RNA sequence: UCUGAUGGAGGAUCGAGUUGAUACUGACGUGCAAAUCGUUCAUUUCAAUCACGUUUAGGGGCGAAAGACUAAUCGAAAAG
RNA sequence: AUGAACUAGCCCUGAAAAUGGAUGGCGCUAAAGCGGA
RNA sequence: GUCAUCUAAUUAGUGACGCGCAUGAAUGGAUUAACGAGAUUCCCACUGUCCCUACUUGCUAUCUAGCGAAACCACAGCCA
RNA sequence: CCUUCGAUGUCGGCUCUUCCUAUCAUUGGGACGCAGAAGUCUCAAAGUGUCGGAUUGUUCACCCGCUAAUAGGGAACGUGAGCUGGGUUUAGACCGUCGUGAGACAGGUUAGUUUUACCCUACUGAUGAAUUUUAUUAUAUAUAUACAUAUAGUAUUGUGACAGUAAUCCAACUUGGUACGAGAGGAUUAGUUGGUUCAGACAAUUGGUACAGCAAUUGGUUGACAAACCAGUGUUGCGAAGCUAAGUCUGUUGGAUAAUGGCUGAACGCCUCUUAAGCCAGAAACCAUGCUGAUUAAACAAUACUAUCU
RNA sequence: UUUGCCUCAGGGUGCUGUAAACAUGAAAGUAAACUUUACGAUCUGUUGAGGCUUAUCCCUAGUGGUAAAGUGU
């Protein structure tokens, strides 16, 4: 007979299976819809967790009941160091699906790039990409005009710089990157002309821009039914332990469906969450990257005493206004909103009026370490 | 940046940190951090405890 | 007029005995119902700073007692963050006895009362004192 | 008649031990165990508890009575 | 060549149930359906 | 059952009413202080019983070396 | 009385999922005895949601209240190797009535052991080879070739068939005291700011947590101080880190349609949305988009380097 | 897997809350000598001290180390 009380399913069946993901950099499962009218420029990047600290911001949302006060915002700080620029991928349209019509690569690959490509690197000796970069300008011009003349979508290959971040792995992140703008040969053009440079997150992004992130969460190992699918624990008094689903179907069909929550991989999962606008973009090179125009404290992004379990942001980083899946030092894939957001928010001037970097370790009550010493005094 | 300073303690409270307390009588507290909270709550004097400002400028310490 | 309350962290569920803070008559308010809630299968009915609640009067007036009658949440002693930044709490948690429309039964307002009610409810702000 | 001591009665009270077994309808339920384990609980000057000895034997015994118990066997034991 | 009223073939409405589903299945309409030869 | 009371709300509780299916006097009637691991309703205190779960400790589970059963079994084991 | 009496665990609730539509609300329509507001009848529609409590073992009921609504049902009266055990339904016992009696009682009451999964499958997660009578939406300098091409190892970047899929509802204010109305009242739609329920994350802050760590302290013990130690974590404050919600962040737009309203337009000189041909606009539905998986395709591509090799 | 990493140390950042020792130092008071000597919870100074801080905190071309090369193709 039917339930007494309805309430709705434990959790989505949109997210399943529930299993680890395949790799632990986020994928892009697709780009945003190319427009022919806007010049050629890339949709993607790809930054590393390193942490989270807050904002004070002046809220301008007329009739909000905040409106003209200063609020507090979380914000997550991605370090983004500049890529490289190393390959081109062209696909073409095809009832099968894209299909590469070929990659063609730069005339030179960093050690940091080849190191994808082995599991061991240092008890190799290092052959990869060795004696296929000597290709002829003659054949790698005939492979660019065929994917010219053939290819619908053009992709770049970047990859990451993981000797500029505090990570242990060496080995860069690698990615393709497609190319969103004008006709295939102002594509073509656009990543020859920067076929072999860094790619900073200034180039690909803007601030005050709502861009999406792709990541794989934080795993846990196996959950319980309870703290895996939120299921409401059995009574005090149930025999045989409560921190499970009751009853997991009917008689009929003969079968568990697969829709029964059960125990099972938490975590570790690939999300691709939309919406986070970009708080500021803050250059390696300037030395008050944290500071704001009524802070004028000469200050860097990193907190007094590192961020913890990740390091000194030492790159050219962006203040994501919100929460993103994935622990520090996870590898963090930052991609172009699939239509352009013409929303108020999305269009908003984000005026950030303080930055905090006390200690994120223990409750800090100093922005920097100066301060501390000027309030301590000398001590023994 | 405007701070505010704690009650329990002296110590500058930074934007987005601390947390307030509103007695009986209407008057408002600030507090630091979850200690400073917890020994005003247990109605600590600042005064008897050693590292407080206030025990340093009671004993001409500054 | 005006009730974009903005989320207040929810105290107070269904089965609380707060104080009245006024001089209705009243000297508790046994919190029955919550205005506005709607429907989740275990879930108990609470309450916030600015919410109107069901309330029965357990000591005061015999003629306030044994009665389903309105009322306003003013002091809540769970945390709740204001956007500013920072946490802040009363010690009781305290609301006043109001006419469905809103309107206090009472003359005056005994403690402090929360800035989210005050702007939420104008006649309870006309007749409180302090305001935190 | 009242007040203070003294005195030390009672199938008096609390409570370890002993003797039991209220609840968790806990654990265990292919047990440590054909009745145990944990916590909780009842009981302790008396109709109290224990030992050994001794008497009552099967349509019989014994029963502060549940058809209880009478060698893991009881609305008629066990053995042939 | 007009207006009616009947008649009876096929078709349509009347025709709502719980796992996903059954002219046996695919499918079939210049039938691979219906009534004949 | 009806009327009160208890609650915001009472097939519960208590107090009354009594043409009582089918109450009633050692088949004992009515009432009772004290007593109760007896049944029941309410109140204060209290709390993870609950809103609504989270974190944590031991012993298992888990992987390993060693040791090593049993129940069950026509044949077997995807569905409409 | 067909199947089960060499046993299919017999009420309810709790938990959890799925399904139906005879739709309660939400979407878009048609009618009205339809001015407005409210409402009633009715269509397409099952995407989303259908609550907190008092009494009762209860289903049902009936009240209190919130709501947008508190619709009706199925799945062995869904669900007991999922629980619980209040009821029913053994043995103790009490009452009433019946019986000479032993005893009976859809009459009431009280107390009364809820066993087993390590097997197969299903489901949830986790490793993983092998795959030629196999595969190909090409490969070759405006030009041939299936009479062809394809080794294998590592490794990266991809393709994405197919399967799953997600958001939902509300309030206040403005439009507006406007349209309408004799007044009384009083919209729709759009916009703004919020919020519910749900989903996916996250820990800057707040809170929780403690067999990191410091400190205090009771009893005991080492002659004392110091250092400790024992008390199944001795007990207390605070308590970083890490987890964590009660805290924070995020949650699209296209196509093609249904109902319905229409266009042109015969049949049928007129008329007719077509109950012919030919068209249009159109819904929380549908299919995509977007998201998750893809040893779900025993799938495949491009690349890098190489194995005496050819 | 040798501009790496592990280790310990130094530094940072925090947590706790002022270590041991010493003082013709204080201390409610007490007792014992012909104005000093003993006992004393506790307090003060040196002392925001001391301890701890990655084991899943941060920084350092700081110390020491970085091991046999076994299997498959």
């Amino acid at each position: 007979s039917h339930r007494k009380f309805e309430r709705p399913r434990h959790g989505s069946l949109g997210f399943l299976p529930r299993k680890r993901c395949k790799r632990l950099r986020g994928k892009i499962r697709s780009f945003p819809k190319d427009d022919k009218e806007k010049p050629p420029h890339f949709t993607a990047f790809m930054g590393y967790k390193a942490g989270m600290t807050h904002i004070v911001r002046e809220v301008d949302k007329p009739g909000s009941k905040l409106h003209k006060k200063e609020i507090v915002e979380a914000c997550t700080i991605i370090e983004c160091a500049p890529m490289v620029v190393v390959g081109i991928v062209g696909y073409r349209e095809t009832p099968k699906g894209l299909r590469i019509l070929s990659t063609v690569w730069a005339n030179h690959v960093s050690d940091e790039f080849r190191r994808r490509y082995y599991k061991n690197w240092y008890k190799s000796e290092k052959k990869a990409f060795t004696k296929s970069l000597n290709v002829p300008e003659a054949t790698k011009n005939c492979l660019l005009k065929r994917i010219e003349k053939y290819c619908t979508v053009l992709r770049a290959i970047c990859h990451t710089q993981p000797s500029k971040t505090p990570l242990r792995m060496k080995k860069a992140h690698i990615m393709e990157v497609q190319i969103n703008g004008g006709s295939m040969k102002e594509k073509l053009e656009f990543v020859k002309e920067m076929l072999e440079k860094n790619l900073p997150v200034s180039t690909v992004f803007n601030p005050n821009e709502m861009i999406d992130v792709i990541s794989v969460t934080k795993g846990h190992g196996t959950k319980g039914v309870v703290s895996r699918y939120g299921v409401k624990r059995l009574p005090r008094k149930t025999h045989r332990g409560l921190r499970k689903v009751a009853c997991i179907g009917a008689w009929h069909p003969a079968r568990v469906q697969f829709q029964i929550p059960r125990h099972g991989q938490k975590g570790y999962f690939h999300r691709t969450e939309r919406n986070k606008k970009i708080y500021r973009i803050g250059l390696k090179t300037d030395k008050n990257s944290a500071s704001t125009d009524a802070d004028i404290t000469e200050k860097k992004i990193t907190p007094m005493g590192g961020f913890p379990h990740y390091g000194v942001v030492n790159e050219d980083f962006l203040l994501l206004k919100g929460c993103v899946a994935g622990t520090k030092k996870r590898p963090i894939t930052l991609r172009k909103n699939i239509v352009p957001q013409v929303s108020r928010d999305a269009l908003a001037q984000v005026s950030l009026k303080f930055i905090d970097t006390s200690s994120k370790i223990g409750h800090g009550r100093f922005q920097t370490s100066e301060e501390k010493v000027k309030y301590y005094g000398p001590l023994k | 940046v405007k701070t505010e300073a704690c009650s329990f303690s002296e110590y500058r409270i930074y934007p987005g940190r601390g947390q307030k307390y509103i007695a009986r009588d209407g008057k408002v507290y600030f507090y630091l951090s979850s200690k400073f909270a917890s020994l005003a709550l247990q109605k600590k004097k600042a005064a008897k405890l050693r590292w407080t400002q206030t025990w340093r400028r009671n004993n001409k310490k500054t | 007029t005006l009730k974009n309350k903005m989320r207040i962290t929810l105290s107070l569920p269904v089965g609380a005995l707060i104080n009245c803070c006024d001089n209705s008559g009243g000297k508790n308010l046994y919190i029955i119902a919550v205005q506005g809630f709607g429907s989740c299968l275990n879930r108990l009915p609470a309450a916030s700073l600015g919410d109107m609640v069901l309330a029965t009067v357990k000591k005061g007036k015999p003629d306030l007692r044994k009665k389903v009658l309105n009322a306003i949440i003013c002091r809540q002693s769970k945390a709740w963050r204001r956007h500013e930044g920072y946490y802040i709490y009363f010690e009781d948690n305290a609301g006043v006895i109001v006419n469905p429309k809103g309107e206090m039964k009472g003359s005056a307002i005994t403690g402090p009362v929360a800035r989210e009610c005050a702007e939420l409810w104008p006649k309870l702000s006309s007749a409180a004192s302090a305001i935190v």
